[PDB]
């Protein structure tokens, strides 16, 4: 009924109405890093 | 370097870059 990945989080499931597979990628997500002169030359700033 | 090749390495570079190999 379920898969599972390395970590013990699912990794696919049987939809339990219509028996086929979905497969579970988790929503996009990273680190945020801000690139910035220093505050003494400008508040301008570029996001990575 | 190889001039060749898409990243100029030479021809022993490249041996070795072939040899070394969530959410
Ligand atoms: C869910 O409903 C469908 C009809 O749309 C039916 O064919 C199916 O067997 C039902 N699933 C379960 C698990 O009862
Ligand atoms: C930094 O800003 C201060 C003003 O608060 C100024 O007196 C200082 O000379 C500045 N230093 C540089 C390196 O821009």
């Amino acid at each position: 009924q379920f898969g599972r990945d390395i970590a013990d989080t699912t990794d696919a499931v049987r939809d339990p109405q219509t028996l086929e597979i979905l497969d579970i990628t988790p929503c996009s997500f990273g680190g945020v890093s801000v690139i910035t002169p220093g505050t003494n030359t400008s508040n301008q700033v570029a996001v990575l | 370097p190889d001039p060749s090749k898409p990243s100029k390495r030479s021809f022993i570079e490249d041996l070795l870059f072939n040899k070394v190999t969530k959410f």
